[PDB]
């Protein structure tokens, strides 16, 4: 992981420094955001039954080739276990939205994914359109507010720009 | 050398195509300001020895360690070569005022200027503070309302600052 | 460039001179609510064309163009714009041209490009005459 | 500089001249309601091309024999001359709005205007009909009461300068009466 | 590439000089032939499509052998004509590029520099090439001083091959 | 916010304007089938430059007398003026598609165009042939049934908007007949 | 590495003064415009996979002699490296704009990449055609005038900021030059 | 130099990553800090010609033995070195208030400091006997603002832990 609170005390530990004023300054800007940042995850949790009911099958709605004989989304032990794995990705950003950092993505999911999914007979392009439909569905005042939505978008695209 | 008209020639020669019509009405905006370019270069080079010697004098006042013995600009050989380079930047900035781009200033005068100074040992932070005197002695010279009629030339004085801060970040 | 057609018999010269003919003060305005807002007048020759009963010089060739940015399912960043500039047409029609004669063209945004056409096929400097003699 | 406004005109010569920001307030203190009056010209000259076209076509579509073969708005050199003729009387009434008097409009435009039109055969009853549409436009643009184009202005009344231009258009119609 | 601005600069630099009132007047005349040269190369792109192969047919109807000769260096078959929508379009491109800068800049280094080596060792004789833009100099559709400024750099390109 | 659109088209000058995300929802709600209509104007103006280049050359391909010496597609300024007359009507019919009416089409573009063309020597039946290709070219782009190009769209029909431009292109041909 | 806040300190150090109110006036206006720059660099790094897509697949269609057998991007390690060599140099200018100073770009990469590249054999004119293809790719994103993806910002004019990322990328290309 | 910006990008150069969403609320931590920070810096410049005297005589109001023969403050050209050397310590304080870190202290004034005070026989705690008089002299609404006094006194805590 790396949040804002550990990344100052890790470079203070590699030189053995005391917590300086710049270390005292780096914590303050989380408080200006986490009034609006910690209330985006609670809308993300109560709607979590219906967003992957909308976007998790949208990448099956663009792709009927995922259900062929010898595929990943073909039958009920692997269709419903697709919804096993995709609601972890809703859960992973719910753990990134509360820490203020990019921590639990590459703690748990982003870490070495190109040698996971090059074995499992999985394209990475199926993983694209599930969150690519999720991100452009954001209109501003209903799921978000103005200053809340400036960084929930930044957690939508951070997994997009990592694995691709 | 390149001026602003020589930009879009070479910005479309490797592209291959002809000059498109949506660019040149911005370039025929530039000839409306062609008469507010040439007064302004005439404002700088008429006072071209009163911006140099008034800012080298205010440089050695705040930094007496350059004219003290054993300093960099101590002897008369190295005083004349300090007033030489203070006027050289005043030429190549005003060359970039009349042309429309930076690309004769940072190709003939700033391409290795701080690495000239690291080899000789001159303080490269201190040539920037003489240039920023000459920035303030010329931007405030080119806002007089004598000699020209009045009118808003606020767009063209930011270009004169923008090459004076380009020599302020070239030499450090 | 000399359309002497005003029949024009010389019976207008005692009331309107030749130098002071079709000349009127045109007033200019740099009114932008700014400190450098200038008013000016200038006194030039007045010309007109016969088309301007219905298409005057301010409304001459000004048609409303539409630019639309739209990715698929991206309505939160999709936009429409509207302007009417002095709109010029596309580049001109070519020669009649015979059994082909490498039909020309031009396309794209940054620059005009322009290729070479052999009626559909677009040869354009591949050097098919490649015959060394060993 | 009101004389140097006139010295664009009276030396019969094509120049360009302006008035700067410090030179504006000398004219603005001198000319009463100059913030109204510079708005009054700028309401006209921003639509000076459209003012002549509704004026000449309302003269055409009410008097349809003018575009006949034999009529005086045939033979497209003669049509373009009539569109030029409505422009010069629009710029001279706009400069009369700026200068505040019609005394530069009377000698430069209206003097000799009467018998120079029967010199060429202009139907002056159509010409009084032509300038009256421009009288209806200029009271719509200055009062911002045009039926299709409203413009942004400072809030207030402009009924003196509406009547002054409508006085100044009547000197054009009485010159060709 | 030698813009008339850039030799006011380069003949203020080899003497080591500030831009005096001598070279300030030469860039004022570049601002005086600005508008009368910028309508030229704008609208020459607006009528460019006729001028490429309408000038090519003013060569083959002058020279019937250029379609009839057996050789690689002609427009006889369908592959030589595709070079002939390219190799005289380069002449039409740089005459627009000279009217941007107000001088004979881009064709002095891109076109004319080292040209007899290209001409003699391909046998591409310029008796076609002078007549390739001789159709352009009289059928451009331009009048006034816009005509004479657009025709100013065409016959500089004529005399460099003649 | 169509008043904000109509104030762009009434000011008679060059002025850029654009719509943010809130007012686009006011655009999509005020105009019916706005998901369909804004697709239909985008399918034309993405390929509007090839539509004017094909159709008047198809007018050359059926009427070859216009590029004769003495024809009206000779003297390449006049050839480009036919291309300039090609492009204005496509921007005007797309705004007539977008507003849902022809009331902006009649006054700004179709008023007096028949009298303009017979005074300029324009062959008006040749332009009827040029604009009938535009009625076929706009329908094949709205229905996405073009032979050489196929753009991605949402599923469904657009035959109301495919028939609406045939109402709009016949208004141009009735205006110049 | 230099900061712009650090830039006024060494300005005030050989001068041996304190910090006055005079040079402080640049930096206090830098604070309130800090959020506008903070609204810029988040969209530079979040569309970076597209900017390294069009870095290398765009430069290879305008010189395809490197995918030829014998070229300098032929094998699938040099195909892999050219995808990798461009995604570090826009990562460095994302660091460089928050400090504001180009010296962090100079000491880390722009001191000596030119001397490696003629011993690594790659051409520099191919590189600056691939440098400048990210230049206009960058300046669309800061202004929100990009075509296929339009993102969330506020409303204003960051053309002082949009020249600054154009003030970096020429010196990216001039370093290889 | 240690600042609030040098921790952000030298970690991100060691991470091999972009500036994420996590890295920029030290910069929101900067600008909330930097409003009431720099009010302390220019206020020091309107007094400092007395302040390095009025805290400078206090170490001679504490340790009178320095004026003896054989010592460091034995004559007037050596006492004006002691006001040279204490003004250069308080010239690095307002540099440290601008950058928001501690880097100008830890390169020009602290790095290599205590190795030369031993060899030149200067007392290592008479310096912190002087700026202790800088610390109690604050009355917080009058000289500073109500928050800016603590952020100025926190750099007086750094330098007395550097020499002691
Ligand atoms: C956790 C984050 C989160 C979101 C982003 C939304 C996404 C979302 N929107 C809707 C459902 C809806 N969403 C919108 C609003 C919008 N739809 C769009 O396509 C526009 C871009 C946007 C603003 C105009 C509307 C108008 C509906 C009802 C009609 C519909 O189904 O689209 C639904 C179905 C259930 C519901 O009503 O909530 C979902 C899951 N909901 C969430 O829980
Ligand atoms: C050979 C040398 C040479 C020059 C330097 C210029 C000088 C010059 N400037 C102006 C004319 C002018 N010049 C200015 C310029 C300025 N006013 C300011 O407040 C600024 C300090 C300054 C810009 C640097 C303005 C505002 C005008 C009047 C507006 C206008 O040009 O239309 C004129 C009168 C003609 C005209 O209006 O264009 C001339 C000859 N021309 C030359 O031939
Ligand atoms: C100094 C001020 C000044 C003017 C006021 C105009 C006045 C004016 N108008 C025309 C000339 C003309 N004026 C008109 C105008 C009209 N005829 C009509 O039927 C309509 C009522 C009306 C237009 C709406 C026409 C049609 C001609 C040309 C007549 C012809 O050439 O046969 C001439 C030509 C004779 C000559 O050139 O000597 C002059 C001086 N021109 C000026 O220089
Ligand atoms: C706002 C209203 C508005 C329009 C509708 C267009 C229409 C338009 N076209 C031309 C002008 C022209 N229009 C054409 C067009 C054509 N001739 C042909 O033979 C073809 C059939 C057709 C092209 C396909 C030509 C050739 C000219 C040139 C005539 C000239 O330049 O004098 C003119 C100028 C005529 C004049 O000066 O009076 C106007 C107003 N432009 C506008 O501003
Ligand atoms: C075919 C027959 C035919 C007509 C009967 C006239 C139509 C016409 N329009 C106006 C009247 C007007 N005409 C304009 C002019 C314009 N309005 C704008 O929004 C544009 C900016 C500008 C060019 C169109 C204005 C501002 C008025 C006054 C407002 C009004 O009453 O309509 C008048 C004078 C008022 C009156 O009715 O007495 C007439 C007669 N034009 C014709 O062609
Ligand atoms: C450089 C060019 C230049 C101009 C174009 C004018 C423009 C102008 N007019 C007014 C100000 C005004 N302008 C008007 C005019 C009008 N209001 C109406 O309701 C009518 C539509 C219209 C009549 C024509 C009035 C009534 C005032 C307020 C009174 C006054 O200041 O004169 C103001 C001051 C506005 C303010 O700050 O509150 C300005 C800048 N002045 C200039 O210096
Ligand atoms: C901001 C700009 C903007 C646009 C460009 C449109 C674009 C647009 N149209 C539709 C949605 C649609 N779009 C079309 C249109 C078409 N389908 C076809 O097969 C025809 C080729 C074409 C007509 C020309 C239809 C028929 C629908 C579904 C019904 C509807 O929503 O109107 C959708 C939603 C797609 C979905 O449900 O996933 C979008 C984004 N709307 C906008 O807000
Ligand atoms: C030499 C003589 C000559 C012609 C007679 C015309 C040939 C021509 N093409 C189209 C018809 C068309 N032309 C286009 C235009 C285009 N298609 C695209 O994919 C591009 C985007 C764009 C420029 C090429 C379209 C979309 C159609 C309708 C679909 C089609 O028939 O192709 C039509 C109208 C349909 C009809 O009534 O037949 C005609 C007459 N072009 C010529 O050159
Ligand atoms: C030679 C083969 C070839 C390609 C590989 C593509 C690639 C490509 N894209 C652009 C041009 C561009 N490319 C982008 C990049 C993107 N747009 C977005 O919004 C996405 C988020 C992002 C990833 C795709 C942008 C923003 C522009 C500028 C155009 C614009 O959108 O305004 C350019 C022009 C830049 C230049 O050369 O000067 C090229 C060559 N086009 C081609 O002709
Ligand atoms: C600061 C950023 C940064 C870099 C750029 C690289 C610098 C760099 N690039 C390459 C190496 C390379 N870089 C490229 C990329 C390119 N060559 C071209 O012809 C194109 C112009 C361009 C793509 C846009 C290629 C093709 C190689 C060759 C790999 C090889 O030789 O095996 C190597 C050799 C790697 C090795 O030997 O292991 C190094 C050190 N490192 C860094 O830290
Ligand atoms: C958590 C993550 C995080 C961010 C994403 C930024 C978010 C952000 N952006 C702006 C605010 C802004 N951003 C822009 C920038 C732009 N507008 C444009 O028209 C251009 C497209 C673009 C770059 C030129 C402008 C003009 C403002 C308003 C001026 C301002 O108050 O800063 C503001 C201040 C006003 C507000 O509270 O909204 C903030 C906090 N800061 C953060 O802490
Ligand atoms: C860059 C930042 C910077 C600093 C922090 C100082 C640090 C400093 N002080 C002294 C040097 C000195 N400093 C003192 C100071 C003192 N002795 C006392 O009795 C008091 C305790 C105290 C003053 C209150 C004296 C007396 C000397 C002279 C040493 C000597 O006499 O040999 C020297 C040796 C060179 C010299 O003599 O000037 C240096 C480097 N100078 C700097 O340039
Ligand atoms: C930049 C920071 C800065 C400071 C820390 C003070 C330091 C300071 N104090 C005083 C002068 C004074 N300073 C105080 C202030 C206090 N005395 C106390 O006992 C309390 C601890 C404290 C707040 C009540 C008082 C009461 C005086 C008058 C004489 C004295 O007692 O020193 C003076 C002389 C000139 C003046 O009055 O301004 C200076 C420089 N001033 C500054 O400009
Ligand atoms: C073509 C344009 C051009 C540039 C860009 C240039 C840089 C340049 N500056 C030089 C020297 C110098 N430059 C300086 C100037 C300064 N040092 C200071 O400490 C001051 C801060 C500053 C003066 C204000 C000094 C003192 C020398 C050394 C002169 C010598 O060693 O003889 C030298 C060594 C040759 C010499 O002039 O003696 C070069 C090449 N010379 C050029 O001809």
């Amino acid at each position: 992981m790396k949040s804002v609170i550990t990344t100052v005390v890790s470079a203070a530990d590699a030189a053995g420094r005391f917590p300086s004023n710049s270390d005292l300054e780096s914590i303050q800007g989380n408080i200006q955001r986490s009034a609006a940042r910690l209330e985006a995850a609670e809308k993300l949790a109560g709607n979590h039954e219906a967003v992957v009911k909308e976007a998790g099958d949208a990448c099956f709605a663009k792709y009927a080739y995922l259900k062929n004989p010898g595929e990943a989304g073909e039958n009920q032990e692997k269709i419903n276990k697709c919804y096993r794995d995709v609601d972890h990705y809703m859960r992973l950003v719910n753990y990134c939205l509360v820490v203020g950092g990019t921590g639990p993505l590459d703690e748990w999911g982003i870490a070495g994914a190109r040698e996971v999914y090059r074995t499992l007979n999985l394209p990475t392009s199926a993983y694209v359109a599930s969150i690519a439909y999720t991100r452009d569905r954001l209109c501003v005042p209903r799921d978000m507010s103005a200053q809340a939505g400036v960084e929930f978008s930044a957690y939508l695209d951070y997994l997009i720009n990592a694995l691709s | 050398m390149l001026d602003a008209f020589a930009k879009v020639v070479a910005q479309a020669d490797a592209r291959g195509e002809f000059l498109s019509n949506t660019q040149i009405d911005a370039l025929s905006k530039m000839v409306k300001e062609g008469n507010q370019r040439l007064d302004i270069v005439n404002k700088v080079t008429s006072n071209a020895s009163a911006i140099v010697t008034n800012s080298a004098r205010a440089l050695f006042a705040e930094q007496p360690q350059l004219i003290q013995p054993g300093g960099n600009a101590y002897t008369s050989r190295r005083m004349a070569a300090c007033l030489r380079d203070m006027e050289i930047v005043l030429r190549y900035v005003s060359y970039a005022m009349i042309a429309g781009d930076s690309s004769v200033l940072d190709d003939r005068c700033l391409n290795g200027l701080r690495e000239t100074y690291q080899a000789l040992g001159t303080p490269g932070s201190s040539v920037a503070v003489a240039i920023q005197k000459m920035k303030d002695a010329s931007v405030a010279l080119a806002n007089d309302t004598t000699g020209t009629p009045i009118g808003d030339c606020s767009s063209l004085v930011a270009e004169l600052a923008g090459y004076f801060d380009r020599a302020a970040v070239s030499v450090v | 460039t000399v359309d002497k057609e005003a029949p024009r018999p010389e019976l207008y010269n005692k009331y309107f001179s030749a130098d002071r003919l079709h000349k009127a003060p045109e007033i200019l305005f740099e009114y932008n609510k700014t400190k450098y807002d200038r008013v000016g007048v200038r006194y030039t020759e007045v010309t007109s064309k016969a088309s301007e009963r219905f298409f005057p010089k301010s409304r001459m060739n000004r048609a409303p163009v539409i630019e639309i940015s739209y990715r698929e399912g991206a309505v939160s960043t999709a936009s429409v714009s509207l302007s009417m500039p002095e709109i010029s047409g596309p580049p001109a029609l070519p020669f009649p041209v015979p059994k082909g004669d490498v039909t020309t063209t031009m396309v794209t945004d940054p620059t005009t490009g322009r290729l070479k056409l052999e009626f559909k096929v677009d040869g354009a400097a591949v050097s098919a005459y490649s015959d060394p003699r060993a | 500089m009101l004389d140097a406004f006139s010295r664009v005109v009276v030396n019969s010569d094509a120049k360009a001249a302006y008035v700067g920001g410090s030179d504006l307030q000398a004219l603005k203190s001198f000319i009463a309601d100059g913030n109204k009056r510079l708005d009054a010209v700028n309401s006209i000259v921003s639509n000076a091309s459209c003012m002549v076209s509704d004026a000449v076509s309302g003269m055409i579509c009410e008097n349809p024999g003018l575009i006949s073969p034999g009529g005086n708005c045939y033979t497209n050199r003669r049509m373009a001359a009539c569109l030029r003729d409505g422009e010069i009387i629009l710029r001279y009434v706009s400069y009369a709005l700026l200068a505040g008097d019609a005394s530069v409009l009377e000698d430069r435009c209206l003097n000799g205007l009467k018998e120079t039109y029967i010199a060429l055969g202009v139907p002056t009853n159509s010409s009084i009909r032509a300038v009256s549409i421009m009288k209806a436009q200029a009271v719509a643009f200055i009062t911002n009461t045009a039926t299709e184009r409203k413009m942004s202005f400072a809030a207030g009344d402009c009924t003196s300068l509406a009547s002054e231009v409508a006085s100044y258009f009547d000197r054009v119609g009485a010159a060709i009466s | 590439m030698k813009t008339p601005i850039t030799e006011a600069i380069a003949t203020a630099d080899n003497q080591g000089r500030f831009l005096s009132n001598t070279e300030l007047q030469a860039v004022n005349g570049r601002y005086q032939r600005a508008t009368a040269s910028l309508t030229a190369a704008k609208a020459l792109t607006g009528s460019a499509q006729r001028l490429i192969t309408g000038a090519a047919q003013a060569v083959y109807n002058k020279f019937p052998y250029t379609t009839q000769m057996p050789g690689p260096a002609y427009a006889s078959s369908a592959i030589g004509k595709a070079k002939c929508a390219r190799d005289i379009g380069y002449y039409l491109r740089m005459v627009t590029y000279c009217l941007v800068v107000g001088g004979t800049g881009p064709m002095d280094e891109y076109l004319v520099a080292g040209l007899e080596e290209i001409n003699r060792s391909f046998d591409l004789s310029p008796s076609w090439y002078i007549e390739a833009l001789q159709y352009i100099k009289n059928s451009h559709g331009l009048s006034g001083q816009v005509a004479n400024e657009a025709n100013a750099y065409i016959d500089y390109a004529i005399n460099t091959l003649s």
